[PDB]
């Protein structure tokens, strides 16, 4: 319950804090750039930052295409 | 008279709200008049964002096919917009202050939002233009304005656009100059992908009184230093812009005419063309006439300086 | 010795030894002519290059492949050398830069003309003389050409209206 | 008399366009409202280190006159301090500001009621009907002085100075060079002129100043002032700033790109007034 | 040897001016006498 | 980028960067190089960020 | 502190005077900083020396104050003999003088007018006067031109305010000139403005006129 | 500009040679020296020669020039050189950008002088407000 409380709470700082910045990206060029513009870095944890952008392709925002990367409909 | 333009006339305002000429054509608002006062509040707040957007609202009122603005105020933004929106305590500080100024005076509402683009140019992107098409939906008539702190240093005069959506569906005429603005590689694609869906206001000024005292004052305060070079359109970028765009129309309309040649009774064509024609030559007499006016002063203040004696 | 050489021939001053390479490979007996070779690739020696070259060609370019590839390894080291060194002076004699260099007047020559064609040297050659001109860039031109050709295709553009109206 | 004589200022006011466009704004929509010039109230607020007071914006007030005096709706004005503190926090109350002539027997009412809310407050007063060329705006600061015996308030001229961030200087410079060329190329070069037409009556000020001062030391005053009159002599040597020949060959080259520059614009009007009057002419007598 | 930094390039140019300035202003005088004809007003109503 | 480019360097970091194939490099000098290129130019891996700091 | 140095010596002069002043006029001139003499000329004392028997030092002195180097050579016989601070100091002084009316000075004049026979010390005599705030511009080797931007001023025999008040006034009427000038261009473009005004309210009334008729 | 008099003293405090274990790349002392009176040769100098390049620095003039290219590729010297004609065009402010500071140094030193009479003189500032109200 610790590491699952651990991890609870850095993924909701991952998503609170990269849809502030809310930039398109290619692939690798913003997820990266998101991580200097926080406070005290490697609390991020890189490993959280991906798979919930790609668990954020259900919906819009961001629908984040599966393959081709470049879909990340950028109109709210 | 120079001071009628402050006069608020409230029934004739709900008069032109319970009209909606705008219901008519989607194309009615053209001129977007814009007091000295809100002009300075909207630059100082954009600057004071830095390279961080901010936004506002617009305090105002319509006029035929014109949008006049008088005012604008901060919301408060706990933690840059920690929520949805740039809004937070929004309409807390909005509502307060529209009472309070229905008890001091200020009557003119609201009339449109602002938003600041630090350094990449006045457009809307797709959060923008949804977010405009919403305003267009509840409060019809409203303007989503942009500035660009930055531009306004780097070019010298205030970067500032006025803009309006079309509804889902809606085409726009052919009739378009769409002067070229210098979009960074990371804005530059959802630039191109909403830049259909709105058009631009013509943005225009009118003196005032407030003009007056606002910029006698601070240009004598400042200016002392007079020279500032003369030419601040030497930078290429602006001038090369302007004339490149005034080309491709020139060109456009051309391959117009080359096409309509063939076609015999189209009164249609002749009119937009003629209308293209003089805008691009309007344009070009503006950008002529400035030099000019650049070029006059840095004689008369080089001859007086260099050998009056 | 292959990912050095091919990591040396993809002119990236990137280190082909970081962590992958272990530590101690970089002092092996047999690697540490290669790891010469890189410390004078990464800081640009010619002339350390090339010495490091003769003394230890028994495993330098002993393997045919290198030795096809020496040439071309001698060519890329030579042109970043160049590439270096035109900036700082501009309109330089020649036989200057072949004693820099340690090679003859006209491979310079030949490299000269090879940098121009490949748009890295903004500048030309004068033979004659044996002199090599490169262009200041401080006219702070390309902006009279746009001028003069918007000029010109509006102009010609009224003309062709007016005559097809009138 | 509620002007203090002797008296000198004690801090320094760094004052804004911002502040100076708001209680233009307010004076003019209260004319406009009530007729006459109805004088205006409101507040000061900015940031204050020590005895350095910067001036950065002003909101306005709530007036009420009841028997004959102003009373300020201060719970108005408690309500809209708590409401410029979710904008703002860096801001605190300096003082407020008025619009009139000289000090009334309602502003030193008015000035008492400001002075019980916060420490040392800031009165301020501009005059909208002025006509002089100088600023029509002053700030005074409150000072306790012995009148016949009763302690009577009294203001004190402050010497201000003019606060104003890169920012600010090229906003309001776009606001002037909006109100030199008109919308539609009205008054282009009108207020134009007139803007190195001041700057050079300034100039021609300082030069007079100076030629004054010479002549003046060359009856009286101190006959050799040293630092002053060596400096003015080596600056009249830059009057005849000259040049060489690179200098002249550029300002040349200058002038003809641009007056090619306003050739082709002519040449751009000269076509379009030659297409409107072709398009006539296909129209008047021609057919097709 | 023209490098078009002497006066005399800029005097032709204003020169130039004049002769464009006179033509503008003949072209609109006869723009206003075509707008004062019978027909383009008909046309006009 | 922190030696020459920044002069404040206050409330700053600069850490390590560790991938999936156990390269490193320093936090920012990896995520500039991210701008064009993103195939961890030691190899033709994708880089992933298994770490930060030492 | 060399205006306190020099305030210090004023000081001195108004009391002990004599050889002792002479020897500090010699140590002011020795004394780096001191690039003003203008404040020594008008003490009392100074006057005392005029009727003095001793003269050499006077005469040294007024010629710090408004002479130059070529004229301190034509007057080796009659000054005393100068040290290498002295010399110096004079030299950067006619620079001065010369800076005051050319902006450009060649390094023909320079190698002239100073004795200046080596060229690498008359950049070492340039390169001194710039670094102690004397003197500031740029050096122009490839043509050999010292370009000078600002420059500190000189001392006046009090015949040099005629030509100050003529200057003055002659940037006053140039002022005046331009102003009358502006006025004329704005009057001008009224005018055309109302000529515009005129053309459209003629177009305007033919306009009517055709509408009423109708 | 430093000369060689000053080594001395610096170099004996350094590490009773050079602050580090020796320097030996001409001393680190005169390859300071050459670099500091190479940027101060670029403040003032417009451009320069070979020859009067290396008697500045004492240095033979070809190693001036190769110091200065140096210089040049690590961009701590803006500018750049002529080997035909053997002259390092260190740096020129157009015509432009010198004219408007020296315009910009004239007015502040106007506004300077006008501060002081103001200051140091209150009856001089009486008396102009006496002329202006006369006039
Ligand atoms: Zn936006
Ligand atoms: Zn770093
Ligand atoms: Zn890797």
């Amino acid at each position: 319950q610790k590491v699952d409380d651990d991890r609870k709470h850095e993924i909701e700082a991952a998503i609170v804090r990269i849809m502030k910045s809310r930039k398109k990206m290619q692939h690798n060029v913003l997820v990266a750039e998101v991580t200097q513009q926080l406070k005290a870095r490697f609390l991020p944890s890189p490993v959280v930052i991906k798979k919930r952008i790609e668990g954020l392709i259900e919906r819009e925002y961001l629908a984040r295409t599966p393959e081709d990367r470049k879909v990340y409909t950028y109109v709210a | 008279s120079i001071d009628e333009i402050y006069k608020y006339d409230k029934k004739q305002q709900q008069e032109i709200l319970a009209a909606k000429p705008w219901t008519k054509d989607h194309h009615y608002f053209k001129y977007c008049k814009i007091s000295a006062l809100a002009l300075l509040k909207m630059v100082m707040h954009a600057r004071s964002g830095g390279n961080l957007e901010v936004m506002g609202l617009m305090l105002g009122k319509v006029d035929g096919e014109t949008m006049i603005i008088m005012d604008s105020f901060a919301l408060p933004v706990e933690g840059t917009e920690t929520r949805v929106n740039a809004q937070a305590a929004a309409y807390e500080y909005m509502a307060a202050y529209i009472e309070n100024a229905k008890q001091v005076g200020r009557l003119e509402n609201a009339i449109g939002w602002y938003a600041s683009h630090p350094g990449y140019g006045c457009w809307l992107s797709g959060i923008d233009v949804s977010t405009q098409m919403l305003n267009q939906q509840f409060q019809e008539p409203f303007v989503a304005v942009v500035i660009d702190p930055t531009r306004t240093i780097s070019a010298g005069k205030v970067n500032l656009g006025a803009f309006r959506t079309y509804p889902k569906g809606y085409k726009p005429p052919d009739e378009g100059p769409s002067e070229y603005q210098t979009i960074p590689l990371n804005k530059i694609e959802d630039f191109g992908v909403h830049c259909k869906q709105y058009y631009a206001l013509e943005v225009s000024y009118f003196k005032s009184s407030l003009d007056r005292k606002l910029l006698e004052l601070l240009w004598n305060k400042y200016w002392v230093n007079t020279l500032s070079s003369s030419s601040l359109l030497t930078n290429a970028d602006y001038t090369t812009g302007q004339v490149f765009d005034l080309s491709e129309k020139l060109e456009q309309s051309e391959a117009q005419l080359g096409r309509g040649s063939f076609m015999l009774g189209l009164e249609t064509h002749d009119r937009k063309s003629e209308d293209k024609l003089a805008k691009a030559t309007r344009d070009s007499c503006k950008t002529t006439i400035e030099a000019i006016h650049g070029l006059m002063s840095q004689v008369i203040k080089d001859k007086l300086f260099n050998q009056i004696n | 010795k292959y990912l050095v050489l091919a990591n040396m021939l993809m002119k990236s001053g990137i280190n082909p030894f970081d962590s992958q390479e272990a530590k101690p490979y970089k002092n092996d007996p047999e690697i540490l002519a290669m790891t010469n070779l890189v410390s004078a690739y990464q800081n640009n020696d010619i002339t350390e290059f090339e010495k490091i070259l003769k003394t230890n060609h028994s495993n330098i370019m002993d393997d045919p492949f290198i030795r096809e590839h020496i040439e071309e390894l001698l060519r890329n080291i030579r042109t970043q050398v160049l590439i270096k060194l035109i900036k700082p002076y501009t309109r330089i004699h020649i036989p200057f830069i072949s004693k820099e260099l340690n090679i003859d007047v006209a491979d310079v020559e030949s490299l000269l003309v090879q940098c121009i064609l490949d748009n890295t040297i903004h500048g030309r050659i004068d033979q004659v003389n044996q002199l090599l001109e490169l262009d200041h860039q401080k006219r702070g031109g390309a902006r009279y050409t746009a001028l003069d050709k918007w000029t010109n295709q509006l102009n010609s553009l009224n003309q062709a209206v007016v005559s097809k109206l009138a | 008399s509620v002007m203090a004589c002797g008296v000198t200022g004690s801090v320094s006011v760094a004052l804004h366009p911002l502040v100076i466009l708001n209680i233009s704004d307010h004076w003019i929509r209260m004319r406009s409202q009530e007729g006459r010039p109805v004088q205006v109230i409101g507040a000061l607020i900015g940031k204050q280190e020590g005895r350095n007071i910067e001036v950065m914006n002003s909101f306005e007030l709530l007036s009420h006159t009841v028997e004959e005096k102003i009373i300020i709706d201060k719970e108005y004005y408690y309500t809209k301090e708590e409401q410029f503190k979710q904008v703002f926090k860096e801001l605190e109350f300096l003082g407020w500001y008025t619009t009139g002539g000289p000090p009334d027997p309602s502003d030193i009412h008015v000035h008492k009621q400001v002075c019980e809310i916060i420490e040392s407050p800031l009165f301020l007063k501009l005059n909208p009907m002025t006509k002089h060329t100088d600023l029509p705006v002053s700030v005074f600061e409150s000072v306790i002085d012995i009148i016949n015996g009763e302690a009577t308030m009294l203001f004190a001229e402050l010497t201000y100075t003019l606060a104003t961030e890169e920012a600010e200087r090229i906003g309001v410079d776009h606001v002037a060079r909006m109100t030199a060329t008109g919308s539609g190329e009205n008054s282009t070069v009108a207020e134009h002129l007139i803007a190195q037409h001041s700057a050079i009556k300034m100039l021609h000020s300082r030069v007079k100043l100076i030629l004054e001062y010479v002549k003046a030391s060359e009856a009286g005053e101190v006959p050799f002032n040293h630092e002053i009159l060596r400096e003015a002599y080596a600056l009249c040597h830059c009057l005849p700033v000259l040049s060489t020949d690179k200098f002249k060959t550029d300002f040349y080259d200058q002038c003809n790109d641009v007056g090619l520059m306003a050739y082709l614009g002519t040449i751009t009007k000269t076509c379009n007034t030659m297409n409107q009057f072709v398009n006539k002419f296909n129209v008047l007598y021609d057919r097709q | 040897p023209e490098k078009y930094n002497n006066p005399a390039m800029l005097h032709n140019i204003d020169q130039e001016m004049l002769k464009c300035i006179e033509l503008d202003e003949r072209l609109k005088a006869m723009d206003q006498e075509i707008t004062v004809n019978p027909q383009f007003v008909q046309k006009s109503m | 980028e922190c030696q020459a480019n920044q002069a404040s360097a206050t409330s700053e970091e600069c850490t390590v960067a560790w991938g999936v194939c156990n390269h490193a490099f320093h936090f920012h000098c990896i995520s500039r190089w991210l701008k064009t290129r993103q195939v961890c130019p030691l190899d033709n891996r994708e880089w992933e960020f298994q770490k930060y700091g030492h | 502190p060399s205006s306190n140095l020099l305030e210090q010596f004023i000081l001195l002069a108004k009391g002990t005077s004599g050889s002792a002043l002479t020897a500090l006029i010699s140590q002011v001139l020795e004394a780096p900083g001191v690039y003003v003499f203008g404040e020594l000329l008008e003490l009392a004392n100074v006057q005392e020396l005029a009727e003095g028997a001793n003269a050499a030092y006077l005469q040294l002195l007024n010629l710090f104050a408004y002479g130059t180097y070529p004229d301190y050579i034509a007057n080796k016989e009659s000054l005393p003999e100068l040290s290498t601070a002295q010399q110096n100091k004079l030299k950067h002084l006619t620079i001065v003088s010369l800076a005051s009316r050319m902006k450009c000075i060649p390094y023909s004049v320079l190698l002239k007018d100073l004795e200046m026979r080596n060229l690498r010390e008359l950049e070492d005599l340039i390169i001194e006067a710039v670094y102690t705030d004397i003197i500031q511009g740029k050096l122009d080797q490839r043509n050999q031109l010292l370009e000078v931007d600002f420059c500190i001023g000189r001392d006046i025999r009090k015949k040099d305010i005629n030509n100050i008040v003529k200057t003055l006034h002659e940037w006053c009427d140039g002022c005046e000139a331009v102003l009358l000038g502006i006025e004329q261009q704005v009057l001008r473009a009224n005018q055309y403005k109302e000529n515009h005004n005129r053309t459209q309210q003629q177009v305007e009334a033919e306009v009517t006129n055709i509408k009423k008729t109708l | 500009i430093i000369r060689g008099n000053q080594l001395q003293e610096f170099a004996a405090m350094l590490m009773p040679h050079q602050k580090a274990t020796t320097a030996d790349g001409s001393s680190i002392l005169d390859r300071a020296v050459i670099e500091h009176n190479l940027l101060s040769a670029s403040k003032l100098y417009n451009n320069i020669t070979f020859e009067e390049l290396g008697a500045l620095l004492e240095i033979p003039a070809a190693k001036a020039e190769k110091i200065a290219s140096q210089m040049i590729t690590e961009g701590r010297m803006n500018g750049f050189i002529d080997q035909i004609d053997g002259i390092v065009h260190f740096e020129t402010r157009e015509a432009l950008p010198t004219w408007d500071k020296q315009i910009q140094s004239l007015c502040f030193q106007v506004n300077n002088l006008l501060e002081k009479i103001s200051q140091t003189a209150p009856e001089w500032t009486a008396q102009a407000m006496e002329a202006q109200m006369a006039q």
